[PDB]
């Protein structure tokens, strides 16, 4: 029922570093008792008692580091924790805490902080949970400055957090603000918080820490702390302060409290190439990334020259959100859960018009197979950035638009149940795709192509309608600035004002308008020649999608974009090849749209805007050559 | 909109016209346009901006939520990305990978709408909340890329160049954060006299003459520079 | 290279067969190689004092009727400023503020083997009737 | 596989001259090669990587090698069946059938295109059983073993990577899996290429990062000695960046000076090794020769990041030398990189003659072919720019700077400057000797905007130091492990850092 805290003497810097530790050593003894533990030779990284352990009541859990440099401090450590009557626990000699370091009880004790991400384990928190009965709120620390959750969060008394969010990820400044409110919240800047502000001891409304800057003390007696300043920098050297040179035995108890954790661990395997590819390395980084943590269990190698390898990971996340996300990331990479642990997928039933539960499952472009009544069903109408309908009298699934969602439509939730199943020398690239796109022609099979007006400006025109009447073209996909500069340099043999807000332009889109669309002003012998009007002669479907740029639109640009999409989506069925040659937006709309088995060309001059998640081919050249040297290769595979 | 029997001018007669760069230099050009901003805001001269999530991807939300508290935008010209990453910034901390987006616009597609979602308390910051809040008439046009889309954004294109249009009408000045398709149509839709601001870290700035000026660094960086210079014509 | 003591060398005794340096040699091209600070070993025959070098540069320059500049952006300064007016320079590069050289003098923006291989089509195009 | 070609020979009691395909179209070797009698082959050397090619080359006379073009190639003019003095192919260019029969071949063409729609021509419906007996094989085994995190990093997908685009195979043992993080789980792999040449070729990259030989197999390293003068034994080993130790008399000896680029000299009574370069060599020296017995071993965050490390080395940790640009000054970056020479944040200074008239023209003349050579004259006239800052004509700057607190700058010279400062080397050899020396002992590099001179300063410097490189183009962002790039402009960089480091210590 009282204050004690733990410190430890130091038995050209090192002059000052005592005396610093003394000042300390009585300021501390002004607030609380001070109980000493003797030092040892070999060991001067001793003094920074915080990382001793964590002590709450009666029971200490031994502080177990990460690195091999202060691990003989462990056992003198305990030592002394036996002396005094704490019932000492020791964690796995495989999961690393670094004690009060990185763990800090909110001053209420309501629950306790404790972080994870460089020296201490997510895996470590239950069994901290349960050895000391309390409740355990995971951060994961994002910066190597403070790789100690307290150099950067410090609980203060009154319901204050004095800590640096840029120290922290997203997910954990979110659980942060949800559990302290603003007003509660003393921000430190960078410059105060690489000067360990943070590490900073605080009895009742007392702050002792070393020299900080006048605004942030200010900003400390606003809320009604004082503050009292010792000098520090000795150990500032060795990347400790004030609250790393003590520990707080005596912690307040809330007998309404118990263990919690939000942890989540779960099995995954995960079978294939994981050698090669570096699947297997992916996947963990992907699991790391998204604020969880892993321990790699099994790793067994089929037949040994170059067989497939499987293997096991166990997989924890701090939020069941959390393990949301980084299962649907796994699971785009195989990732099925280990076979006896196999469940089948939940749904709930859809409230309002075009709107989903929020716990809805998000499809990929990847082939996925939904456990329905424990059976396996493909997944229809594979689509990214939708939701999957199930039907449960017949065996269907189905990716679905949030707008197109019914009421009553059972849609997927949760994870379980899922499976899934400048340069040169570019005349390399394109001998690939001219073969691959003979290969495609030859056989029954859909190439489209997405265009856009570059394909124009750069001389692209001819090839390209080349390409429409070799049967190169079963679908085009454009808009409404392509169709009249096609048809401007057809007609008047020049294109943007110039040699294929200019007056060409808005007289071609007004014959056309006459006409009433293309395909008339085809029949009238007013377009001749060009993308369009081989694409109207040999009947070949096109979608001209509207833009806020048109210029008094063409009778063939759909204005409405919902339409247009519809109709976006039709076109591109059963594909195999989609050669796009446009800017990102159209381009990126007709990828969202297709699924993983689709072939992808992107062709483009910006060499930072050929970027698509190989089964995709990128090129940064100009599309003129491009298609020039694609026409070429593909007579070569005819003359 | 042309109508039938109207009496359209023909031919020429009778016809007449009354009328990347080191940060170094765009600080000087970032004062320049901050203090014809002032100078504009200080009387009854409208601002009106057109944005694109480039605004959001660079660090710039919080500059242009400022920009829009502190009275120096009266229109704002978007599509569905900018409102979409906006709001998952404003929600989540973080922006573009494709699964929280969809989240996103689930959750406004529950509230059916931006407003709607503001007055409930699912928006509590970012630039729509301070359209919403302060009063700001905003487009959001709709692309074929367009996820959802949210309900505010006009998906008949139409309706949304009309929109574009009447938000335009007494512009002295727009500040355009480079969306090239964007900027192009709505410097389409501007007359002369009006001072085109066009901020873009692409040499993407072909902007056809001064009547403006073109900016090269970041368009978040642009902003910071902009908000820094404007708060000292309010000390 | 620097064991058979040079470029000439190296082409005379057969370890050079083909390429740039060796039809220099052979057609008995003068060349001159300028040193830099990363030069990760000298070529017998790169000049490392450039007093030297930029002697050599101006004597092999004059009497030149165009300058064809073929991706040496520090290069093709320098020897623009050893260039009189009179000559035409043709200055090829992908970058392409590096093709900003300033109707007496030709940039190209593109790769500049590609503008090597067109440039050769059209020569034979050109020197080809037979 | 290529593993299959031992096997191949043991059972046939047959010599195996390994080709390694490339191209995806010709996936098959009856795809894309025809040997015929005469001595005549066949083929489309694109199909083939450079060292098949050579060997290929090696194996038959150019009077002995028909080339086809990439028309007949993609139309499967190699898959085609030949009978001593018949070949029966498809529909082959007019050009290659004249070709054709100026060998002793008479072309018989037949048409197999639907076939040729499914990967295959006419010879791949055959298979010939007659093969006349008119067991060698050039393959090189070899085991390895990497000690480290293989799944937390991508060191396996690197090697294996670096293997294969070597021309060589691999296998992979049984993985054998720590219980912890601390644990290190490690395997080892069979390495097999077809020359003895790119074995050793693979190898020197695969030593690189670990790669140790197997603790039984080899303790020793081979040297020949310097014969030629400024010249080095035809298969001297090249040194790389990464700290390496040699195998001398079974002993361990670390090389000093360790420079990329070089070769390493051994000694046997004083047990050292050295790197010198090539044209620093001197005849009996003794050259490390082969593979056997080496060993080795964001907005503005990236900003702070910088600016602590610079703080923590600035502590008497190790020389900061700063490599500058007229970039520099061009974008506003004088003043504060004068501030960094001044508070003691650089040690050397290395850059050439344009930075160094750019400067002093900003100081002398504001203005925040052209006036240059005035001020170049002016500073000709005195002698050099430290007697121009002893005199009353340069007060301030980054040479300013440098002179007063008596900061080593060594100007390189190039093709491009402008009659040069006194100061200015302009004899590389004895630049690049200068720059050696004030690198010496480095911890950080500063590098500003100098792509070409960076990249030269950086070969320079040894592996255990970390790295800024700055500029607005990822073209002059190189890297390595230590070394972090920003794609910022050079003078917002240095004005971010003078900001984070001032108040800062």
């Amino acid at each position: 029922d009282d204050i004690r805290i733990l410190m430890c003497p130091p038995d050209s810097s090192q002059e000052r570093a005592v005396e610093q530790w003394k000042k300390l050593h009585q300021t501390i003894k002004e607030c609380a008792i001070v109980d000493l533990v003797k030092p040892a030779k070999g060991w001067p990284d001793m003094v920074f008692t915080a990382n001793a352990g964590l002590v709450l009541g009666e029971n200490v859990v031994l502080s177990r580091f990460y690195h091999k440099e202060r691990q003989g401090e462990e056992p003198y450590f305990k030592a002394w924790f036996e002396e005094n009557g704490f019932t000492v626990y020791e964690l796995p000699q495989d999961l690393p805490f670094e004690g009060a370091g990185d763990a800090l009880f909110d001053r209420e004790g309501r629950w306790l902080w404790a972080g994870y991400g460089f020296r201490s384990e997510l895996d470590s928190h239950p069994y901290i949970a349960k050895w000391l009965d309390t409740e355990v709120v995971s951060l994961r620390l994002i910066d190597e400055r403070f790789y100690h959750l307290d150099t950067c969060f410090c609980p203060l008394s009154g319901g204050y957090l004095l800590y640096y969010p840029p120290a922290f990820d997203a997910y954990s400044n979110r659980v942060i603000e949800m559990r302290i409110p603003p007003e509660k919240r003393i921000i430190v800047e960078e410059l105060d918080a690489v000067n360990f502000a943070c590490n900073a001891v605080n009895v009742n409304d007392i702050i002792i820490m070393n020299l900080v800057s006048r605004t942030l003390k200010e900003k400390l007696a606003e809320a009604g702390f004082k503050v009292r300043e010792t000098p520090l920098t000795e150990f500032l050297k060795a990347g400790g302060a004030a609250k790393c040179l003590t520990l707080r035995v005596t912690e307040p108890i809330l007998p309404d409290v118990h263990a919690t954790v939000s942890i989540e661990s779960r099995v995954i395997r995960m079978e294939g190439h994981l050698l090669d590819a570096g699947i297997l390395n992916q996947a963990l980084d992907l699991v790391v990334e998204n604020s969880g943590s892993f321990r790699v269990l099994n790793f067994n190698l089929g037949v040994e020259r170059n067989s497939t390898s499987s293997a096991e990971v166990r997989v924890s996340a701090p939020s069941h959100q959390i393990m949301e996300e980084i299962m649907t990331e796994l699971i785009d990479l195989g990732a099925v859960p280990p076979p006896q642990e196999l469940c089948d997928i939940n749904t709930e039933t859809v409230t309002q018009g075009g709107v989903a539960p929020d716990d809805f499952y998000v499809s990929t472009i990847y082939p996925t197979e939904v456990r329905v009544n424990c059976e396996w069903v493909q997944v229809t109408g594979q689509r990214m950035d939708a939701a999957i309908v199930v039907t449960s009298n017949p065996p269907s699934a189905r990716c679905v638009l949030l707008r197109d969602l019914q009421v009553g439509d059972r849609v997927m939730v949760g994870v379980e149940g899922i499976r899934t199943i400048s340069e040169r020398r570019v005349e390399l690239l394109v001998e690939q795709i001219a073969w691959e796109m003979r290969q495609i022609r030859d056989q029954g099979g859909k190439i489209v192509v997405t265009a856009g007006p570059v394909v124009i400006h750069t001389g692209g025109a001819q090839h390209l309608s080349h390409l429409v009447r070799e049967g190169y073209v079963h679908a085009l996909l454009g808009g409404n600035a392509i169709a009249v500069h096609d048809i401007e340099q057809a007609t008047m043999g020049t294109s943007l004002g110039v040699d294929m807000g200019h007056r060409h332009h808005l007289k071609i889109i007004n014959s056309v308008r006459r006409y009433g669309g293309i395909r008339q002003a085809v029949e009238a012998g007013f377009i001749s020649k060009g993308v369009m009007y081989e694409c109207v002669k040999n009947n070949i479907p096109y979608c001209l999608a509207g833009s806020i740029r048109d210029d008094g639109p063409l009778p063939d640009t759909e204005m409405n974009l919902v339409r247009a999409q519809s109709r976006y989506s039709e076109l591109i069925q059963g594909a195999d090849m989609i050669l796009m040659l446009s800017s990102m937006l159209h381009s990126i709309g007709v990828g969202n749209m297709t699924p993983s088995g689709v072939k992808m060309v992107c062709v483009d001059i910006n060499p930072a805007v050929v970027t698509k998640l190989v089964e995709s081919v990128g090129v940064v050249t100009d599309v003129g050559l491009f298609l020039s040297l694609l026409v070429r290769q593909l007579q070569q595979l005819t003359r | 909109d042309l109508q039938v029997g109207d009496r359209v001018m023909v031919g020429v007669e009778g016809i007449r016209t009354i009328k990347v760069s080191s940060e170094r230099r765009v600080e000087l050009l970032v004062e320049q346009i901050a203090w014809e901003m002032r100078q504009i805001r200080d009387q009854g001269g409208k601002i009106v901006v057109t944005a694109g999530p480039v605004v959001i991807h660079t660090g710039g939300a919080q500059h242009l939520s400022h920009l829009v508290r502190e009275g120096y935008v009266h229109a704002l010209l978007g599509g569905n990305a900018i409102a979409v990453h906006d709001i998952e910034q404003a929600t989540m901390g973080t922006s573009l990978g494709h699964r929280h987006h969809l989240k996103i616009i689930n959750s406004v597609r529950r509230y059916g709408g931006i407003r709607q979602a503001v007055e409930a308390g699912f928006i509590s910051k970012g630039v729509m909340y301070e359209c919403v809040k302060n009063n700001i008439p905003y487009c959001l046009a709709g692309s074929i890329r367009d996820d959802g889309p949210l309900p505010d954004t006009e998906m008949n294109l139409v309706r949304a160049q009309s929109r574009y249009s009447e938000l335009i009408q007494g512009a002295d000045m727009i500040l355009m954060l480079s969306s090239m398709l964007h900027s192009i149509g709505v410097g389409n839709m501007t007359p002369s006299g009006v001072k085109m601001v066009c901020v873009d870290i692409n040499p993407a700035v072909v902007t056809k003459l001064s009547d403006s000026v073109g900016v090269v660094t970041d368009v978040g960086l642009f902003l910071s520079l902009l908000v820094r210079q404007l708060q000292q014509l309010t000390r | 290279v620097r064991r058979y003591g040079g470029i000439r060398q190296a082409v005379e005794a057969g370890f050079i067969s083909k390429g740039v340096m060796y039809e220099c040699v052979k057609n008995n091209i003068p060349y001159c190689l300028a040193g830099s600070i990363r030069d990760d070993g000298p070529l017998p025959d790169t000049e490392m004092n450039l007093v030297r070098a930029q002697s050599r540069y101006s004597e092999l320059i004059q009497g030149a009727d165009m300058i064809l500049m073929l991706s040496s952006m520090l290069h093709s300064i320098g020897v623009g400023n050893m260039t009189p007016s009179g000559v035409k320079m043709v200055c090829v590069d992908i970058n392409p503020a590096v093709v900003t050289k300033l109707v007496e003098s030709v940039g190209v923006v593109t790769d500049v083997g590609l503008f090597l291989s067109l440039l050769v089509r059209q020569l034979q195009q050109l020197t080809r009737p037979y | 596989e290529l593993d299959s070609h031992p096997y191949i020979a043991k059972w046939l009691d047959t010599e195996v001259v390994s080709l390694r395909l490339i191209d995806e179209r010709f996936y098959h070797l009856d795809t894309c090669f025809c040997p015929l009698s005469g001595g005549y082959l066949l083929y489309y050397p694109p199909a083939f990587d450079a060292y098949s090619n050579r060997v290929i080359e090696m194996r038959i006379p150019p009077e002995k090698r028909i080339i086809v073009e990439e028309l007949d190639a993609v139309n499967f003019a190699c898959n085609a069946v030949n009978v001593n003095d018949i070949i029966i192919m498809n529909l082959v260019s007019r050009t290659l059938k004249e070709k054709l029969a100026e060998a002793g071949f008479k072309v018989r063409e037949t048409p197999l295109t639907e076939f040729l729609k499914a990967g295959g021509a006419a010879k791949c419906l055959t298979l010939r059983v007659t093969e006349p007996i008119l067991a060698t094989v050039s393959i090189e085994s070899r085991v390895i073993r990497m000690e480290g995190h293989l799944l937390d990093a991508g060191i396996l997908n690197q090697a294996l990577d670096l293997v294969v685009e070597n021309s060589g195979s691999f296998r992979v043992l049984n993985f054998n899996l720590g219980v912890e993080r601390n644990s290190t789980s490690s395997a080892e792999v069979r390495v097999s290429a077809p020359s003895h040449q790119i074995m050793e070729e693979i190898m020197t990259e695969l030593i690189d990062l670990g790669a140790v030989p197997p603790p039984q197999e080899l303790c020793d390293i081979n040297t020949e000695t310097v014969t030629q003068g400024g010249v080095a034994p035809d298969d001297f080993y090249v040194s790389t960046i990464y700290p390496t130790e040699v195998r001398v008399n079974c002993e361990w000896v670390q090389v000093t000076g360790q420079r990329m680029d070089a070769a390493i000299v051994v000694t046997s009574n004083p047990p050292s090794a050295r790197c010198v370069l090539l044209r620093d060599l001197q005849v009996g020296d003794r050259v490390m020769v082969g593979v056997e017995g080496i060993r080795t071993i964001r907005v503005e965050l990236l900003v702070e990041q910088i600016a602590w490390e610079m703080r923590q080395i600035r502590d008497q940790g190790g020389k900061i030398v700063v490599t500058a640009g007229p970039v520099v000054i061009h974008t506003g970056g004088a003043q504060h990189l004068s501030h960094l020479v001044r508070e003691g944040y650089v040690h050397a200074l290395l850059g050439g003659n344009a930075i160094a008239v750019h400067d002093i023209e900003q100081a002398t003349m504001g203005t925040s072919h052209r006036h240059h050579l005035k001020i170049i004259n002016s500073v000709r006239r005195y002698g050099g720019i430290r007697q121009a800052v002893e005199a009353g004509f340069i007060s301030k700057g980054v040479m300013y700077e440098c002179v007063k607190n008596n900061i080593p700058y060594c100007l390189a010279g190039s093709i491009r400057d402008d009659g040069p400062l006194p100061d200015t080397e302009m004899n590389l050899v004895r630049a690049q000797s200068r720059y050696s020396e004030l690198i010496q002992g480095a911890d950080m590099i500063l590098m500003l905007s100098s792509m070409l001179h960076s990249i030269g300063v950086g070969n320079m410097t040894p592996s255990g130091v970390k790295m800024v490189c700055v500029d607005i183009n990822p073209a002059v962002v190189t890297g390595s492990v230590e070394s972090v790039g920003v794609v910022t402009d050079v003078g917002l960089f240095l004005s971010l850092l003078v900001r984070q480091l001032q108040q800062l210590t």
